C-alpha cells in the first residue's frame, strides 16, 4: 500500500516515484514562470 | 528567403481552410465530435499563421 513502509522494495519504489513527480512538477513550473468558446 | 517565408505563410493559410472544410464534411457526414475536433486542431494553424 502507498502510505506504509513495512517493505523496503515499496520504500524504494515510492521514493523514486515521488522524485520523478517532483522533477515533472519542476519542469511545469519552469514552463509557467518564463511564459474553447471560439471553436465551441 | 523571403519567397520561402511567404510560401510557408500561404500553405498554413490554405490548411486553415482545409480543416474548416473537414469540419464541414464532419457536419455533413459525421457528427459534432469530428466537426469540433477539426477546429480544435485548426486553432494551432490560426496561431502559426499570425506568428509567421
Amino acid at each position: 500500500v502507498r502510505g506504509m513502509n513495512t517493505s523496503s522494495a515499496m520504500s524504494a519504489f515510492e521514493r523514486m516515484e515521488e522524485k520523478v513527480l517532483m522533477q515533472e512538477s519542476r519542469a511545469q513550473a519552469l514552463g509557467e514562470l518564463a511564459g474553447g468558446s471560439d471553436v465551441d | 528567403a523571403q519567397k520561402r517565408s511567404e510560401k510557408q505563410y500561404n500553405d498554413a493559410q490554405n490548411e486553415i481552410n482545409k480543416w474548416q472544410r473537414n469540419a464541414q464534411l464532419a457536419l455533413q457526414k459525421g457528427d459534432e465530435n469530428l466537426a469540433r475536433q477539426a477546429l480544435e486542431r485548426k486553432k494551432t494553424y490560426t496561431d502559426t499563421s499570425a506568428a509567421l
